[PDB]
């Protein structure tokens, strides 16, 4: 289930000056131990840690075909190592430039790809562990537009008779507030497939509510899956975890 | 093993719809075996408890049908078991190999249990079946009352994980703590409560069951 | 004489809440605080000693019994016989009562005497 | 005598579910109530007196070992040798079965004598 | 010669932190140090020695007391008579304590005399 | 006579997987069934009766201890004496080995006599 | 005769790692090898002997004791008295050690004689 791990989506704002540092630093902080992160969403990392290695893994992703990077990246030591899985986008067609990773504390059984119709968009991304599926988007700039599509291609591919039966989890940077979407959604005559899980506090300096998670809610205890912003790090945006509540 | 037990008062038709929640985040092995980390300690347990054992399920039962503060009704569910189900044995071996330590009060415990551990909240496919538990007040006789089968299930071919619990936090070389028990020396993660009862629109009360320490009951029974 | 003699009192669905333990007039004791599972009522107390009273030779069983009911803290019928003890400061601190029995109780019932 | 005497009484496979100890004629005693584990049949009760009938040198013995059995909750055989007690009062509360012997069992059988 | 006489001490609110088991003079003997549960005061030190003081005949059962406090932890009232024992290298090591009684505590008192 | 006489038999690396109490011509006496803890080869079993055989004097401390490995399930090496009991059905229910000792075992050796 | 007699000798922090029970000339024995928490030094073997040597009357106490610093396995103090135990045999396998006393320790002190 969604609220056995513990999940969280982040913003870079990845430049060639910054990202090494935002990896090494920031990223590596929310994930070390067993109490760190075990899925990370991230949005404009144009590339991976420079101390992750390729695993040579041949990905045939399910929904479209793009090509996605496997990687593990050690947050341990020589003598004592801590390996966990990065699956990476970058460039996506002619247009080029996805910029999506999911960092897993563990080896994806699958992984999806999904085009929304809006075609200026980029793609969706998602790993599967067991019978849960955690996938990230990056929504355009311009107020968000494709945030709605994004959600709907994810709500219909799951709906898939051989799908049903996973619990997916989609959290990335929507650039709309959550109060539209769910209109949009509305408007979409899917308002109630979903359950839109926001910080009550804005998650971009300036500025709104623009990085959350949408759950399915047919996923089993997905009413435990709480959306808490976190202390800001070295971007614009704020990460926010996805934990399940107390009880 | 190929299939795994738990007890809980909530109904089949709920339990068939959501499957078992873990506690929380708190990963330590060593606060799960002795119960702190459970519904009568600190209540966030990463790990759900299950038992092999079908006498062990009458034996939780009967710990609850024993109180007379006690008046709901009690099911057995059976689990099949894949590869997030753990025996203790090999991380308890393990952890002992990275300078933990596992005193003779938590290994008796242990022993007692014949529980597996899941990594990951019980799914409705897993779940193959309620049977009701019901309890003769006059005898203390407890006996297998309507069995029901969950539509839902998957009888796919998996097992036990045999290999140890992935993860594992370090510490630590001593703890001395309190053990968490129930009835005949149950460990407290067999009680209702150590599942999250999180069950949308069915706001039933859990029972809050009592726990005592098993270290001084245990070193009494050593004892002599 | 009979833990379930008719003579002595019983009090049913009690739990062992405290314990004591000491000497009195070269004798070991020990003596024991019992409340009502539930909560009401008027808690219990009775003692057991060692070298006094016909009950003297349950002394050891009975004290390794109060003290593991103890440890567990489950429910259990307290037998006792009133009006043993008779020294004023012993009396004043605890109860009168001597310690017959100890039984395990069920929801309904109680494995002892009625 | 024997534990495994013939004309002696055998129950595997039963929980200890109850305990219970008194006094009777200056004689500690205890009492155990043990039910199947599965749930079929009737509870049996037996009962040790410590300065009575020919099984007495074993009262200790039995008495921590019941203990433990009724600690643990595991499944055991129970021996007894039926119609021992005699006092009306104490048979009706309990039984006249004297507690004979108490074996561990694995799945499929008990390590003890039939 | 009574635990609950005047002339003796005691410490409430105690819990049982150290264990000590030796011999002296051909009696086995045992020291128990206790301390305030919350951290205040200064550690009380008991001894109880088999074969000496009028405390003698409760040796066992204190011990056994003493054993079982220790392992669960929990508040206790000990009870002590000063300038029991002699040898300066013992009462240096340990103290003239000699232990006369142990009760359990509850939030607001404890089971035992004043 | 000692536990480690060339004469007696020890089987090391065993778990004690299965405990019976009992009585027989007076006398209580308790048995005890090891495996390897490996898995491999035949059980073990031996017997203790309190009042028969030179071994008699450590009756308890071994019934004591056996309970002890036998609870907390640890490796162990068992030593007997063999054919000691003569009782032919006491002997066709357990064996005719007498436990004269019990030692605890590490990964690569045993903290007792070879 | 004391434990702590300045002619003993003792070893602090020292962690109860294997226990032995056997008989030698009518007279149940143990022995404990014990183990420096930290992994330094050389491991302790002491053994008690009940009938035998001037800390006979202390056996139960001490095995009692030993028993129960081995099962929480917490850093103890062993006192011994060196040189008793004279059959070449029983020495090899254990020692010429008697054990003598046993006291808990915390972090900086132990609570016994140095």
């Amino acid at each position: 289930n969604i609220s056995d791990y513990k999940v969280m989506t982040w913003n870079l704002q990845g430049s060639s000056a910054s990202t090494e540092s935002k990896w090494n630093v920031n990223v590596r902080q929310l994930l070390s131990g067993t109490a760190g992160v075990d899925i990370l969403m991230v949005q404009e990392a144009g590339a991976v840690p420079t101390s992750a290695v390729p695993t040579g893994r041949h990905i045939q992703p399910f929904g479209v075909g793009i090509p996605i990077d496997e990687y593990t990246w050690n947050l341990g030591t020589t003598s004592r190592q801590d390996i966990r899985y990065i699956y990476h986008s970058a460039i996506d067609v002619g247009a080029r430039r996805v910029n999506l990773a999911i960092v897993s504390r563990q080896r994806a059984d699958n992984v999806y790809v999904l085009r929304p119709t809006t075609v200026a968009s980029r793609p969706v991304i998602g790993i599967g562990l067991g019978n849960d599926v955690f996938l990230t988007a990056h929504a355009l700039a311009s107020g968000g537009p494709d945030a709605a599509a994004i959600v709907r291609v994810t709500i219909n591919f799951f709906r898939q008779p051989q799908m049903r039966h996973l619990s997916w989890f989609l959290a990335g940077d929507f650039n709309r507030s959550p109060d539209r979407l769910e209109n949009d959604l509305m408007t979409e005559h899917l308002e109630r497939v979903v359950a839109v899980l926001a910080p009550t506090e804005p998650t971009q300096i300036g500025g709104g509510i623009l990085d959350y998670g949408v759950i399915v809610d047919r996923a089993p205890y997905s009413q435990r899956v709480e959306a808490l912003r976190n202390p800001q790090l070295a971007s614009d945006h704020y990460p926010v975890a996805f934990l399940a509540r107390s009880c | 093993v190929d299939f795994v037990y738990r007890v809980d008062s909530t109904p089949p038709d709920v339990i068939f719809r959501d499957g078992f929640s873990l506690l929380g985040y708190n990963r330590n092995f060593q606060q799960f075996i002795s119960g702190r980390s459970c519904s009568g300690g600190s209540s966030d347990s990463r790990y759900i408890a299950t038992t092999s054992s079908v006498n062990q399920t009458y034996a939780i039962a009967r710990a609850y049908y024993s109180r007379s503060t006690f008046k709901g009704n009690l099911y057995r569910y059976q689990i099949r078991a894949d590869n997030n189900f753990y025996s203790l044995l090999p991380s308890i071996t393990y952890l002992e190999t990275q300078g933990g330590h596992f005193n003779a009060y938590e290994k008796t415990m242990m022993r007692l249990q014949r529980e597996y551990v899941s990594t990951l909240s019980i799914l409705p496919e897993n779940i193959q079946k309620a049977v009701a538990l019901v309890y003769d007040s006059a005898t203390g006789l407890v006996k297998d009352g309507v069995s029901t089968m969950n539509a839902s299930y998957l009888g796919l071919s998996t097992t036990s994980n045999p290999g140890v619990i992935p993860f594992l936090p370090e510490p630590q070389t001593y703890t001395q703590q309190r053990i968490d028990a129930f009835g005949p020396l149950i460990s407290s993660c067999f009680s209702i409560g150590s599942v999250c009862h999180s069950h949308r629109g069915q706001r039933a009360d859990v029972y809050n069951m009592s726990f005592y320490d098993a270290r001084p009951v245990i070193e009494l029974i050593l004892s002599k | 004489e009979w833990t379930g003699d008719n003579t002595n009192a019983y009090y049913s669905d009690e739990v062992i809440s405290e314990l004591h333990v000491g000497q009195i007039d070269t004798s070991p004791y020990f003596c024991i605080k019992t409340v009502k599972a539930n909560g009401s009522g008027t808690p219990v107390v009775a003692c057991a000693v060692s070298k006094q009273s016909i009950w003297a030779p349950s002394f050891k069983e009975l004290l390794d019994q109060a003290r593991y009911f103890y440890s567990t803290g489950q429910s259990v019928r307290i037998h006792v016989q009133k009006n043993i003890w008779t020294y004023p400061l012993f009396v004043n601190t605890f109860s009168a009562n001597a310690l017959v029995g100890l039984s395990s109780c069920s929801a309904t019932q109680c494995f002892g005497p009625k």
